[PDB]
């Protein structure tokens, strides 16, 4: 067979990117947020009530006979028939453990039937509501992919990914969805990801210490680990660029001899 | 970029090949991103990633 | 995206159409305005019966 | 003549004979009743007859005998063998054997209708008309034909007040009737109905029932209907089976069978009296209006003044669409009112609750738990995870297992059943086992005010009496106040004490459940 | 012969059809089936008689919201139908053994007219079909119901709609699969006008057949653009064979291997297959592991990556049963493959750029419409030369009715007209048969 | 007739908030000829006064 | 010419239907008034709460 | 993404010198943040030569 | 078959060829020569090799007065024209007997290529020829002279001027008889986009051959636009036969009868011939004595008037030997014919109005120019459906050198390339032969 490498490089940032891309790597969990708390921060549905449906279950609807379409097993939320919801994250440039393109690549490498979108200060994944809640609790919130200070589940107004951290080390939030409770040392979400206030604040845990954030981040920084210390990634990027250029010029084997 | 080019190539000291494009563009990109990392004022001025 | 189509690409009424060829112009230019549209622009039927 | 046979089939699920020695025969037109306890195997048997994934037999087989066009893939009734197609060809008779990959299976599967238990197979965003219109167009008909039916149909399940209304914003039994009206409108060879009426009130249930007859029995479409609630099995089926834990305890004329079943039964436990203690909630002019620029105003709650007196069980009875779920969601601080006051006496202070936040509604919302009429669990988690880790239990994980077992036992499971159920997924339970698990999930946090939107609906009289004594014991030993929305009257007589009647968003009169009964009749 | 590449042809069920088929047997310049589809698309016109009747009855000539009082004609086009079709056929007739075919669709409310190839042999462009059909229909309507001489302009406005003022058929009831040649994004872009929904509705929501239709049109268009000329012809032929026609059963094999899998598992299976077939080899191993990969056959590696792209879209959109995932799957399939192997993606980044285009076009308020209206004659989607559009057909075929731009909403007339032709309803089978008919001439 | 080609264009240009009122086109051209028509689109607030 | 050039008529019935059904947002006359205030602030050059 | 392939391409729709490229170049006809700097790169090609 | 009126056939010298030829024998839908002309006009591309060498040597890429310093390539394409043509033929070849011909013109200075028909069968339009020729030329220049990878963009700019930015071929050294589809002013106007100077230079300034070329192209275009279908077809068939092919030798006889005459003498000759042939009869005699005439055959009177219009243009512009008189002659031939007979003009006054606008835009500041730059796609000369452009071609053939924008100035590459083919240069003697080939099939 083929043993899959995931990312070039020898530094800790490349190792963290490889770990995020690896579906067989168990991400270290750092907090326990209950399922109903994740649902409440998500703000899509009331916990305890049934999922809203967009179509009948796949057994009820009649489709044409398609051999290639029926080879793929659908998701459970697709089997019952559920609306497609989203969960959106903002990641600070100051050593957040997960980063937008890294998030999108890891989501599309690890999860089935997801819709990943990458912006500079935004990253959103869309899926059926039950499966989306499942991997939001299991992977997105409780593991080392999330830090309540340098990252945040937020839709609507997103700003502060490139700004400096506040006095408590948290990312800037124009709507202030999550605040810092100095009596317990924990970050508490007082609003959901879109902005309406929550009736009961939910503990997402305490901020990750900066020393651990240096080890678990996936961003390259001059004050942390720079790409000049990782020449293998730059060489792979340059090889990809040269291969694209040679393929766009003349896509033959003799023109790729100068690769 | 001009200083780095004049120190090792010159203004018209090299013929356009792949290697000089990779070297110059990679060095200038690494410098610009290092300056964004080193100076929070520069990063907060160009807050959007597209900029 | 579906709402964007429904809100700004579903029932848009433009004053004039784009013109082709050597008279190349965009929409809402006076070469694209039909005679009936311009008749509807003028409001004299509102205030006069002659 | 004969439609389908059932050979000696024993369905097992890992040393779990959900069903064994099941065999019955049906002809072209007859209603067959499947009567039994909760978890007896009725939903498994209907998914078995439907041919859904995971319901393949381990021992036996079922034969479907149909008509068929080899050029058109239309399946029909076997009686059509001898008649003329809607295409060329005459017809051919096929002994489709399900679970044998017999082509026709696909066409036959399209020709059979199923009413899923506690699952609304509707498009949600396609209103009421387009949902039914879809059914017609999908199955065939034509502009006029469809229109005629659509209107004639919306009349039968009684939905003329919600025609352009979005079906996602409907209310429980209304969605049930919408799914029903979608389910007649396909011309099936068989209509498998799992709990066709639902937790529906007497009157609306009667309309559903007559609609079913008006249609399926007219087109001599065989009926397989389950209800572990007999009075329908009799008024609908002529030949009914009684099974107990997957084994046919009897196979007879429906009348004798229902008799025998009802003898096996138990009466209620009329608990001891209780004195209540002070007012806890006070709602003053609560209104809830759903205004649309395209369908009119739906005044769900139309000015409602109620008071609950603390440790007491309060009932809310009414007809479908009266506004009980909207009211209960207003009480649980889930849906804000358009107008009106709600104060909750935490201990002596009345927090104004139409104000969001921990400083205001939150205060009382820590001790408010709601079981929804359209409930759900977490299907990717186990039952033990659902009671303990999914909601957050304030105890170490080693000691949460016996707490969840105690809660399941208090709900009305045995020790063996609760032990076997803990390491299981919600998809492996029955509708009624999932309902009791959701009730336990509400109860296990021990909130003060508990709202229970239709606790019963799929419980044998015995299971229902169980859930009932549960609520009564917890109210007295734990002074828990309850608000109950229900349709079973005898539950209100032997459980509730100060029920209220809801009619079109009003409160009419509040009083004793017997007084409410003589007001109703 | 000039290409030594041999392919094995498979059907839509994954069964073998023939082996050692030459690569040029599926070429648009050789395949008779592809020629027949091109000619049929060029000469087929769809006429909405019910729309003409409704427009003339209410005086709804013009465009959106346009209505001329007093210019209302009460004719019965649907009731007559057969007489109008006979008159149109008689006017459009050139020889007696002509290919003129005016058939009646949906009981008189629609017409499917095929103008003869004699009128297209002396035409520099395909627009002769719609103009000739419009003229024949105008004459048939004027002669059948005795229209006054002063209402022929109203009849023309109802049929065609604002044509001398607006160089298009906007408010009319006559349609074709190809738009106006002056409304193309670039020169030679005429064949990239069929949207995804039209291809899905024509193939009756069949996955492989819609993929084959989209790929055949896109690669024939690249031949029309002059792109697949010289050193690019081999790469476009390999792309067509492996992406649309399931050469060597690659798409079916990847889907079967990744039934429970994700996009990354599809990437892994594609890399494993390309290593096993000898398409790619190890270039060098860096200090931190990561043995770099280089293509031993560049065009074959591009074809393998395109087949894997189609399979990844099918796997993800069959898992979700929703057609909204196409942009992310193409984008991050290419990204994961590039940063996993150090190899170029499909179309050397053009597929990834077109996936970014799909992303901003179908996922934002800046976006417009869904993936069902994707066509190569759009500025957003023109950049990939027939490598990003055929996966969108698989995505829309895997959709469980959760899209506003469903094929039923946008392409019912197109499906009812063009599904009657065998080479359009099942393009895969008949393209394979046409390739089999010309095996021995290479 | 109330309109000629488009009812929506007829209603839209009946708006009193339009600077050019299309009820009397002859009268306003007279006003623009006598330099008593206040037109729009003047950049007076972003330009120097000298 | 300026008033004719700067006029675009857009219908809001598919947008309201998409908001009510697909987006699950109620459309009331109060919501339409709020939208009209927002577009009247935002159409000339405005940015809402930014 | 399509840039590296289209920068030194020779195909009809993709090849153009950067001096002859513009906002109507098919890759460049949608997006902010590229065109003005493309013009500066085109100038810098000749500024190095004087 | 459906038309029972026969015509005679005469050559350009006025000698009889055959009699009783059916009218459909010269129809574009039946005549093999017209079909071959349309097929060959879509695949023939004019290449300026000396222009390519001069553009690359001086860096003249960009268009009008555009120079890019630094992008200068020194190649010897005119000397290596044989190798370049061989490589272009190798690239463009489909099979080995495909009608691919790359002939060398003017000692390597020009190149006339013909892309194969099979490349155009799967193309929706005619733009495949120029794009395929451009790509083949780019590859041939890149592999003949070992041009760097960073200069292939300059080679592309030299061959095609600003194509991705300007949807046209303006600054390049490649050309065709037909214009770009983006320049079409209406659908079906692709065959109308041949300027008068191109047709005059193609026929080597032969009057009757240029009349035949322009008439064949214009009436085939009217067939393409759908104008000449149904009851309109006979009028355009007779207009092509009489004005363009001198069926009953009407043009030559009228010119011979008015060798030293004016426009008015041609008008009376036309009326006398139409009366003698029974085409027109006296309707009524008025109180003033004016004889109002009516057509016994409307389309035949149309054809007679069109042939007389061409004859009057030839007479007046052969007397003046200047091509600036076409608009006045076309105006006043119709103007005095209508008020002499009471009969409509050549195209029911659609052609007199074409002359009234031609008289505007050939003598004013507002646009247009010389008569040689106009065409059927022009906004000034599009209104007459094939009845006003062959007079302009005849007048430009009769010009002795009084025009600044002569065919020598305007069409030097196109004329020299397209005059090498016998079918384009002398369309009369081959269209008559094609009619004789199918004379017995009606
Ligand atoms: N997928 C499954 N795997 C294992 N056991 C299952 C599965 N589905 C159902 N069961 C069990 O099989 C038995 C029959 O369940 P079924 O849903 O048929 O009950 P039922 O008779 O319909 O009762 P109810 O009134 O609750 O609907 C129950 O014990 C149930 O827990
Ligand atoms: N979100 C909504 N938008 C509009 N109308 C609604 C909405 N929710 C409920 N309604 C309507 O308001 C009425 C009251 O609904 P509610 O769910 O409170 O009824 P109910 O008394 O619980 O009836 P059931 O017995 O069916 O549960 C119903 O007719 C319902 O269709
Ligand atoms: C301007 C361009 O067309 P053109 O370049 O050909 O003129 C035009 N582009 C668009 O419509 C599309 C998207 C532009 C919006 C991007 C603004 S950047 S700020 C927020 C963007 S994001 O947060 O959602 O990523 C088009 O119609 O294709
Ligand atoms: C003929 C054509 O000019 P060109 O030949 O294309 O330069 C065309 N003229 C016009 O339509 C001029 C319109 C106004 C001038 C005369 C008004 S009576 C134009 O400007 O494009
Ligand atoms: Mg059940
Ligand atoms: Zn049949």
């Amino acid at each position: 067979a083929y043993t899959p490498q995931f990312y070039p490089g020898a530094t800790k940032v490349a190792e963290n990117r490889r770990n995020h891309l690896n579906p067989n790597y168990e991400l270290e969990k750092l907090r326990e947020i209950p399922d109903e708390d994740v649902v409440k921060i998500m703000g899509h549905r009331q916990p305890g009530e049934d999922y809203k449906t967009v179509h009948p279950p796949l057994e009820e609807m009649d489709f044409v006979e398609d051999y290639a379409r029926d080879l793929v097993e659908p998701l459970n939320g697709a089997k019952e028939g559920h609306r497609v919801r989203y969960i959106q994250f903002a990641d600070s440039m100051y050593f957040a453990p997960a980063q937008p393109y890294d998030r999108s690549r890891s989501y599309m490498s690890r999860l089935r039937g997801v819709d990943a979108g990458t912006l500079s200060g935004r990253q959103v994944v869309e899926c059926r509501e039950s499966d989306l809640e499942e991997f939001s609790k299991n992977i997105l919130m409780d593991t080392e992919l999330f830090d309540p200070a340098t990252s945040g589940m937020r839709g609507a107004t997103v700003h502060g990914h490139s700004l400096r951290l506040d006095e408590n080390g948290m990312m800037f939030d124009a709507l202030q969805r999550c605040v810092f409770d100095e009596k317990t040392g924990h970050v508490m979400y007082v609003k959901d990801q879109v902005g309406k206030p929550l009736d009961a604040p939910v503990d997402v845990g305490e901020p990750i210490p900066e020393a651990k954030l240096r080890e678990i981040t996936t961003i390259y920084r001059n004050d942390g680990v720079a790409m000049r210390a990782d020449p293998d990634v730059i060489e792979v990027v340059k090889r990809i660029h040269r291969a694209r250029t040679l393929g766009g010029y003349i896509p033959t084997n003799e023109t790729f001899k100068g690769l | 970029a001009l200083d780095y080019v004049e120190k090792k190539y010159g203004r018209m000291g090299t013929k356009a090949t792949m290697d000089v494009v990779e070297d110059v563009a990679g060095e200038v990109t690494l410098y610009a991103l290092e300056q964004y990392d080193d100076y929070p004022a520069l990063l907060e001025d160009h807050f959007g990633g597209s900029q | 995206a579906d709402f964007s189509y429904a809100s700004k690409h579903a029932d848009v009424i433009q004053m004039g159409n784009a013109l082709p060829g050597r008279r190349a112009r965009g929409p809402n230019e006076p070469g694209g305005i039909r005679f009936g549209i311009l008749s509807d622009v003028v409001q004299t039927t509102r205030v006069s019966e002659d | 003549m004969l439609l389908l046979e059932v050979k000696n089939v024993s369905k097992s699920y890992g040393d779990t004979e959900v069903l064994k020695n099941v065999s019955f025969e049906l002809n072209e037109g007859d209603v067959m009743g499947v009567l039994g306890r909760s978890g007896a195997g009725k939903s498994v048997l209907l998914h078995m007859l439907r041919g859904m994934e995971g319901y393949e037999p381990t021992s036996g087989q079922i034969i479907y005998h149909v008509a068929y066009c080899p050029h058109c893939e239309n399946v029909e009734a076997p009686s059509q063998v001898g008649k003329k197609c809607e295409c060329e060809t005459e017809y051919v008779a096929k002994s489709v054997d399900f679970w044998n990959n017999n082509e026709i299976t696909y066409a036959l599967k399209k020709k059979i209708a199923i009413m899923l238990q506690r699952t609304f197979a509707l498009y949600g965003e396609k209103t009421v008309a387009e949902n039914i219109m879809e059914a017609l167009t999908a199955a065939g008909y034509e502009g006029k034909d469809a229109t005629e039916w659509a209107l004639n149909l919306i009349k039968m399940v009684k939905l003329e007040h919600r025609v352009a209304h979005i079906s996602r914003d409907l209310s429980g039994g209304e969605k049930q009737r919408v799914v029903l009206a979608r389910q007649i409108a396909k011309n099936p060879v068989i209509f498998l109905a799992d709990e066709p009426t639902g937790t529906l009130d007497p009157k609306t249930a009667k309309f559903v029932h007559n609609a079913l007859t008006e249609a399926v029995i007219k087109h001599n479409i065989a009926m397989v209907i389950t209800s572990h609630w007999p009075e329908v099995i009799e008024e609908l089926c002529q030949k009914a089976i009684w099974l107990d834990k997957g084994e046919m305890r009897l196979v007879g004329e429906s009348k004798h069978v229902v008799e025998e079943f009802m003898k096996t039964v138990t009466s209620m436990k009329e608990f001891e009296k209780v004195e209540v203690k002070d007012e806890l909630l006070k709602l003053e002019n609560v209104e809830k209006r759903y205004v649309s620029v395209d369908r009119g105003i739906v005044k769900a709650v139309d000015g409602i003044d109620v008071s609950i007196n603390e440790k007491e069980i309060f009932g809310l009875v009414g007809v479908s669409g009266a506004g009980k779920t909207t009211l209960s969601k207003i009480i649980a601080a889930v849906i804000p009112p358009s107008k009106g006051n709600y104060e909750f006496r935490l201990a002596d202070e009345w927090v104004d609750m139409t104000k969001v936040g921990p400083l205001y509604r939150g205060r009382a919302k820590r001790y408010i738990g709601m079981l929804f009429q359209e409930y759900s669990l977490y299907p990717h988690r186990t039952i033990l995870y659902n009671l303990t880790e999914s909601i957050g239990l304030e105890m170490p994980g080693e000691f949460a297992k016996m707490k969840a077992e105690h809660t399941l036992v208090s709900v009305g499971f045995t020790e063996e059943e609760a032990e076997n159920m803990l390491e299981k997924h919600p998809s492996e339970l029955s509708v009624g086992e999932k309902h009791r698990v959701a009730l336990a999930q509400v109860l296990i946090r021990e909130p003060h005010l508990i709202l229970l939107d239709e606790p019963t609906g799929t419980m044998d009289p015995i299971t229902r009496n169980q859930v009932a004594e549960s609520i009564q014991k917890s109210r007295s030993e734990l002074d828990q106040t309850y608000v109950i929305v229900s349709h079973d009257m005898d539950f209100v007589l032997n459980v509730c004490d100060r029920a209220a009647l809801v009619r079109g968003g009003k409160i009419i009169k509040t009083g004793k459940p017997d007084e409410i009964v003589k007001i109703l009749s | 012969v000039k290409y030594e590449d041999k392919i094995s042809l498979y059907d839509a069920k994954g069964n073998l059809v023939a082996e050692n088929v030459p690569l040029e047997a599926i070429s648009p310049l050789y395949n008779p089936t592809i020629k027949s589809m091109v000619k049929n698309i060029k000469r087929t016109v769809a006429v909405n008689l019910a729309g003409i009747e409704g427009t003339l009855a209410a005086g709804k000539i013009g465009g959106k919201g346009c209505q001329v009082p007093g210019r209302t004609l009460d004719i019965s086009a649907v009731s007559n139908a057969q007489a109008i079709a006979d008159e149109v056929e008689k006017i459009l007739k050139v020889s007696e053994d002509d290919d003129t075919a005016v058939k009646i669709i949906n009981g008189g409310k629609q017409l499917a007219v095929q103008v003869p190839t004699a009128r297209l042999e002396v035409a520099a462009e395909y627009s002769v079909s719609m103009l000739s059909t419009a003229m024949a229909l105008k004459e048939a309507l004027i002669k059948t119901f005795n229209i006054d001489m002063f209402d022929g302009s109203t009849v023309h406005a109802a049929i065609v709609g604002n044509y001398p003022q607006v160089m298009d058929y906007a408010g009319g009831n006559i349609a074709s699969l190809l738009g106006a040649p002056s409304m193309m994004e670039g020169l030679g872009y005429a064949l990239r006008n069929i949207p995804v929904n039209h291809a899905v509705a024509t193939t009756k929501k069949n996955m492989m057949n819609a993929i084959a239709f989209s790929s055949v049109m896109e690669q024939t268009a690249t031949f029309e653009m002059g792109d697949a000329v010289g050193s690019f012809e081999r790469q476009h032929l390999l792309g067509l064979a492996y992406q649309g026609l399931n050469a060597d059963n690659l798409v079916i094999d990847f889907i079967k291997a990744n039934a429970k899998g994700t996009v990354g598992s599809v990437v892994e299976t594609v890399i494993d297959r390309a290593i096993a077939d000898g398409v790619i080899v190890v270039d060098k191993t860096m200090s931190s592991g990561f043995n770099m990969y280089k293509p031993a056959d560049v065009n074959k590696w591009n074809a393998y990556a395109a087949a894997g792209l189609v399979a990844a879209v099918a796997v993800s959109c069959g898992a979700a049963r929703a057609a909204q995932n196409v942009a992310s799957v193409i984008l991050y399939f290419n990204d994961i493959l590039e940063y996993e192997t150090g190899l170029p993606g499909v179309d050397y980044g053009r597929s990834m750029g077109t996936a970014v285009g799909f992303s901003f076009f179908s996922h934002s308020i800046y976006g417009g419409g869904g993936p069902g209206i994707f066509n190569g004659n759009h500025v957003v989607t023109r950049h990939s030369k027939g490598f990003a559009i055929p996966p969108v057909c698989a995505a829309m075929c895997a959709d469980a009715g959760t899209q506003m731009f469903s094929p039923e909403h946008t392409s019912g007339l197109v499906g009812s007209v063009y599904s009657a032709f065998d080479e359009f309803r099942e393009p895969m089978k008949y393209v394979i048969e046409g390739a089999l008919s010309i095996k021995d001439q290479f | 007739d109330a309109f000629a080609l488009n009812p929506l264009v007829k209603v839209a240009f009946a708006d009193p908030m339009l600077v050019f009122d299309f009820s009397k086109p002859r009268k306003e051209i007279a006003r623009g000829a006598l330099r008593e028509f206040e037109a729009a689109g003047e950049r007076d607030v972003i330009l120097p006064a000298k | 010419w300026d008033d004719i050039r700067r006029t675009v008529i857009v219908g809001m019935d598919t947008a309201h239907s998409v908001l009510e059904k697909r987006l699950g947002v109620e459309v009331t006359p109060e919501t339409i008034n709020e939208y009209m205030h927002t577009i009247n602030h935002s159409l000339p050059g405005g940015a809402v709460v930014q | 993404q399509c840039g590296a392939s289209n920068s030194l391409a020779i195909r009809n729709d993709e090849a153009a010198p950067l001096e002859l490229r513009g906002p109507n170049y098919p890759n460049y006809a949608m997006n902010v943040g590229h065109q003005g700097e493309y013009a500066g790169i085109a100038q810098a090609a000749h500024s190095a030569r004087g």
